[PDB]
């Protein structure tokens, strides 16, 4: 610096020392995986957070087979969403959790429409909305004792007046994981999972990671041409 | 005089036909189809700033040592009346195709790193690549220049002589980098056929080249077919990559639309 | 903000020595250091600098070869070496901050010192000694050998106070600006090499020497300093 | 009875209120100004280019200097730079990387960061022992903080998500007036040079004017098919500039009630992310979501000058206090200044 | 039920608050803008842009 003052070089190399810091940060900054949690109220979220270990937003962090996960619980929020979920828009997976159980139970004034309604009207929502034509959907199924302790007594199609099946557990669930697995209306790009949670499933993040790593490697796979 | 020269050994190349003329015209007029869009492709592999990942640096690296060699190869050709300045001509065309192999490879070896290695690395690993891939040609000329130096320019055309075993220097790489790379894409297309199509594998051909091995074969005469494939096959190979990695992509196109015309 | 100095004495000819200073009460990271000798008898001199990252380092003429600075993060450390001394270098040495960012005031903060006895553009002050008396006003005045109005606007001159068995507090930066912990009755300003200091309605514990002093370009040159006794 | 005689009365005030907007509005501004020359092409052109950023840009603010800038990301970062060389001046870790805006005191001393987590924090630049430390952590909220702004070193305007405004003071950390009346999410609020008057827009197609130390709201504004996501005001503190959703900015007056420009173009059918002006009032300068700025002749709104060179979404602009430069921060991580 | 009578009321209030004020013309308003635009005209650079000796850009 021949042209430069005497004090202008240390601001030079003031600036120059915090672009190398800021990069090294945003650098390690892209390495941790991302997920965003959603599920309708008393759903099991607060169950699925329990089981596997992890106001506005709450975040929550865990470290697992050398990888760090961060899931964002966003349930603590009542405002419109149309706002604050385009920055949502690079995660790689979106877990939605719901239950079987409430299969009867009405949340309003219209008896025919029980939780079940709702929790599919989120469901297509979120899957046939602009930022998420690429993501990854986990979706986490609750509550089978109950299911089959009551459906022993009570039957189906008092929410399904069109299902013509055995009143056992396996048909209706079945019935259920079909029923949440056909609203997708691209099978070309995204991808709908389940599996269906234990008390004792030490499993439950186990399938998580098992859908990342594959969509992962469908990235890889695809920017490669293949 | 045409391209077979490069790599084939054949100690009693011979005919009794037209054949000279119809080879060295498929190499001429190959390597003219070439230096045309390999310019293109060497202006957009370094210009628009969305696309700088390690592939785009592999590509770009790569395809400026094809350049080169190929322009080199076309001007010192007819340089043999000097008797004491093709051997330069010699040793250069030898580093530069043996840079074009090593770029090659590392081609090979970011396709494992993206469809196994599923997650980003820890740190940053450019340094490697530059080092790896151009210190591989440097050490192989600097150790064959040292072992001897009159095998450097011929008495047709100043290249590699036959008429000692030192082609060895051009002809093993050419086989220990097939030899990789048919690994890597069998590993690619197991991939693509277990955890979920031949456009993909065709475009996969150009970049490892494996075309070179229609040269290792050529005995003596009644195997003049395969040296046709040799010729008409890797004197396109620029343009081949281009058509395979700049066009069909909708990728490139839609960032070459949307920042080239800006 | 406390800058606590160790490591002088007294030392024959030859030799070698190190003087620490050891800081607490700030991030010490961020700071540039300088280190400034006093005569015992006269005025002040610069010795040497360092900077942020261990990137550059800048001495005098009369030191190279000789002296060593360098930094300790971790513990937040500041280090000179010493060797090879003469009797020339009898004097007594200061650790001083200074961070160069936009809107700073640099020398801000200065230490204590440390007692050290051994068996180009210059600055002329126009006086050695006024009288003066509590409730009149006051000027004094130094100038310089060579222009100090750099092409950004800035005009380096720094205008320094040591009053008796105390050590320097700054009072003026870049001409026209007022440090921390200074009553706004001081005043300063300045032309083309001559430069003015102003103090209004003096009071005790106001008594003692003034030094002026130039930041256009390494190394840094004091003056004689002037006085105000009374 | 009681129920019966306050709904008539609502009707009654409600009808005049109307009469009052419909007899107001006379005439529009662009058939006043006829007679003025136009500004003709404003061939803006690049001079820096601020580098260091890695996920999209939320908010920026000028200092009083007209030198200084300061940026915050989703990175979890906020940038204080030098705009004449280009230089970091400082650099503010978060704990909370979802923030939208942004604040910088008239005095140089604070700045402010806020978002998706409800809380304001306050940051200290001049300190002694050397880094930019936290002092105060406004709470009181329960949605998302849109936008904040200094009155003095111990005032502050927040708004929320919730249908509410906050005047609070900073020494306390209790708060001081709480504004209500809105139905709809509230996205952004401006000042007036008295720090006596301050406008907020809602997310149901509104915007009303309220007084700062009574706690009342003195006006309401209509007239917008979609929610208001960015709003500035006019320096002369006698009109205000508003952006919606629906491909339409607007300029009202806070004397007047009532719409009084649009700009909008056939060719242009996505959202306005922000909007500022310049020193002299003579230019609009919106943000828009066709990955360009447009600079708009803020009196006549027949005309377009045009800024471009982004990879995406245009989030933020801003002006400098003597109208020496503007800059653009989008969504590409990179931040420009035109001259 | 007081829920409708306390909504009837604060919206009596908000009304009668909105109704009596002494509303200005929308022309002088824009008189006033294009003034104080005109009025301070020759010092906006983003205007008329600076000669780039006193530019501090350039």
């Amino acid at each position: 610096g021949c042209t430069l003052s005497a004090e202008d070089k240390a601001a030079v190399e003031r600036s120059k020392m915090i672009d190398r810091n800021l990069r090294e940060d945003g650098e390690k900054a892209a390495r941790e995986v991302k997920l965003l949690l959603l599920g309708a109220g008393e759903s099991g979220k607060n169950t699925i957070v329990k089981q596997m270990k992890i106001t506005g937003i709450v975040e929550t962090h865990f470290t697992f087979k050398d990888l760090h996960f961060k899931m964002f619980d966003v349930g603590a929020q009542r405002s419109e969403r149309k706002k604050w979920i385009h920055c949502f828009e690079g995660v790689t997976a979106i877990i939605f959790c719901v239950a079987l159980s409430d299969y009867d139970l009405v949340l309003a004034e219209d008896e025919e429409m029980n939780r079940m309604h709702a929790s599919m009207k989120l469901f297509d929502s979120i899957c046939n909305n602009k930022w998420f034509t690429d993501t990854s959907i986990i979706l986490f199924l609750n509550k089978k004792d109950l299911f089959e302790e009551k459906i022993k007594k009570s039957p189906l199609t008092i929410c399904y007046p069109e299902y013509a099946g055995s009143n056992t557990y396996e048909e209706a669930a079945a019935y259920i994981q079909c029923q949440f697995e056909d609203l997708n209306k691209r099978k070309d790009t995204k991808e709908i999972y389940t599996h269906f949670t234990c008390s004792t499933d030490t499993k439950n993040v186990q399938f998580v990671f098992d859908a990342v790593t594959d969509v992962i490697i469908k990235n890889n796979l695809k920017d490669c041409g293949l | 005089t045409n391209f077979a020269v490069l790599m084939a050994h054949v100690e009693v190349k011979h005919s009794d036909a037209v054949h000279d003329l119809l080879l060295d015209v498929i190499t001429w007029v190959g390597i003219l189809l070439s230096l045309v869009c390999l310019l293109i492709c060497i202006f957009t592999f370094c210009f628009f700033r969305g696309l700088q990942s390690d592939r785009n640096t592999i590509h770009k690296n790569l395809c400026i040592s094809l350049f080169v060699a190929e322009l080199l190869f076309l001007i010192g050709i007819n340089r043999t009346d000097q008797p004491i300045a093709c051997a330069v001509f010699a040793a250069l065309l030898h580093f530069f195709f043996l840079a074009a192999f090593t770029w090659m490879f590392l081609e090979g070896v970011q396709l494992y790193i993206m469809l196994v290695e599923v997650f980003e690395s820890e740190h940053s690993r450019r340094k490697y690549f530059y080092l790896v891939g151009y210190g591989m040609p440097a050490l192989i000329v600097a150790v064959s220049a040292a072992v001897d130096y009159r095998s450097y320019g011929t008495d047709k055309v100043c290249w590699l002589r036959l008429d000692t075993y030192f082609i060895w220097s051009f002809i093993g790489p050419a086989t220990l980098i097939i030899m990789l790379n048919v690994i890597f894409l069998g590993i690619a297309l197991y991939k693509m056929f277990h955890h979920t199509w031949v456009i993909g594998a065709i475009a996969l051909l150009c970049l490892l080249g494996l075309t070179w091995a229609f040269g290792l074969m050529y005995i003596n005469e009644s195997t003049v077919i395969m040296a046709y494939l040799f010729t008409i096959f890797n004197s396109l190979q620029g343009m081949f990559i281009f058509i395979f990695h700049c066009v069909l992509q909708k990728k490139v196109r839609k960032e070459y639309g949307k920042c080239l015309r800006t | 903000v406390q800058l606590v100095e160790s490591g002088g004495g007294l030392v024959q000819p030859g030799g070698s020595r190190k003087l620490s200073c050891s800081a607490s009460g700030f991030a010490f990271s961020s700071f540039g250091m300088h280190w400034v000798r006093q005569a015992p008898e006269k005025g002040l001199e610069w010795v040497a600098y360092i900077s942020s990252g261990s990137g550059t380092i800048y001495y005098a003429d009369t030191v190279k070869g000789r002296f060593t600075i360098s930094r300790d993060d971790p513990k937040n450390t500041l280090f000179l070496q010493m060797t090879s001394l003469r009797s020339e270098d009898t004097a007594m040495y200061y650790c001083v901050r200074s961070i160069y960012y936009y809107g700073s005031s640099p020398f801000d903060f200065w230490g204590q010192g440390t007692t050290l006895t051994v068996s180009d553009i210059v600055m002329t002050q126009a006086t050695s000694s006024v009288p003066v008396t509590p409730g009149e006003s006051v000027s004094i005045s130094c100038r310089s050998s060579k222009s100090l109005l750099h092409s950004n606007g800035n005009t380096y001159l720094y205008w320094f106070l040591q009053r008796p068995g105390q050590s320097p507090q700054l009072l003026i930066y870049r001409m026209s600006n007022l440090a921390s912990g200074v009553p706004d009755r001081f005043s300063g300003s300045g032309s083309g090499t001559a430069f003015t200091l102003t103090i209004s309605r003096l009071e005790a514990e106001d008594v003692g020497v003034y030094y002026c002093m130039q930041h256009l370009e390494y190394p840094l040159t004091f003056g004689a300093g002037t006085k105000l006794e009374l | 009875s009681e129920l019966d005689q306050l709904r008539q009365e609502a009707e009654q005030l409600k009808n005049q209120i109307r009469d009052a907007r419909k007899a107001c509005a006379d005439a529009t501004l662009s058939q006043i100004t006829n007679n003025i020359d136009p500004v003709g092409r404003i061939q803006m052109r690049t001079r820096r280019t601020l580098r260091g950023h890695l996920a999209k840009i939320y908010a920026m603010h000028w200092g009083t200097d007209s030198r200084l800038l300061v940026s915050a990301s989703q990175d979890g970062k906020l940038i204080i730079w030098d705009s004449y060389t280009t230089n970091k001046v400082h650099a503010i870790p978060l704990r909370s990387s979802w923030v939208m805006t942004c604040a910088y005191a008239p005095s140089g001393n604070y700045v402010a960061c806020g978002g998706l987590d409800n809380i304001c924090s306050i940051y200290n630049l001049k300190t002694r022992e050397g880094n930019v430390r936290v002092s105060r952590e406004l709470a009181g909220h329960t949605g998302y903080l849109s936008c904040c702004r200094f009155l003095d070193d111990n005032q502050i305007v927040t708004s929320s998500g919730d249908t509410t405004c906050a005047l609070w003071d900073i020494e306390t950390g209790q708060q001081t007036t709480t504004f209500t009346g809105h139905t709809g999410d509230v996205m952004s609020l401006s000042l007036a040079p008295d720090t006596r008057l301050f406008v907020s827009g809602a997310c149901d197609a509104s915007a009303k004017l309220w007084d700062v130390r009574e706690g009342m709201c003195r006006q309401t504004f209509t007239g917008h098919e979609s929610d208001i996501n960015a709003i500035c005001f006019f320096p002369n503190g006698n009109a205000f500039a508003t952006g919606s959703d629906d491909a339409t900015c607007r300029l009202f007056d806070l004397r007047a009630d009532q719409e009084l420009m649009t700009y909008s173009h056939d060719n242009i059918i996505c959202g306005i992310t922000s909007v500022s002006f310049s020193k002299s009032g003579r230019l609009l300068l919106a943000g828009y979501d066709d990955f360009n700025c447009n600079v708009w002749d803020a009196l006549k709104a027949d005309r377009a000058g045009v800024l471009a060179g982004h990879d995406n979404r245009v989030s933020c602009l801003g002006v400098t206090d003597d109208g020496m430069a503007v800059a653009t921060g989008s969504w590409d991580s990179f931040l420009k200044i035109w001259n | 039920n007081t829920a409708s009578i306390a909504q009837a009321r604060k919206l009596v209030e908000q009304l009668k608050m909105e109704a009596n004020i002494d509303r200005i013309k929308v022309s002088k308003a824009a008189a006033d803008l294009m003034a104080y635009c005109e009025a301070h005209a020759k010092e906006d650079p983003l205007l008329t842009p600076v000669p780039a000796s006193e530019n501090p850009f350039r």
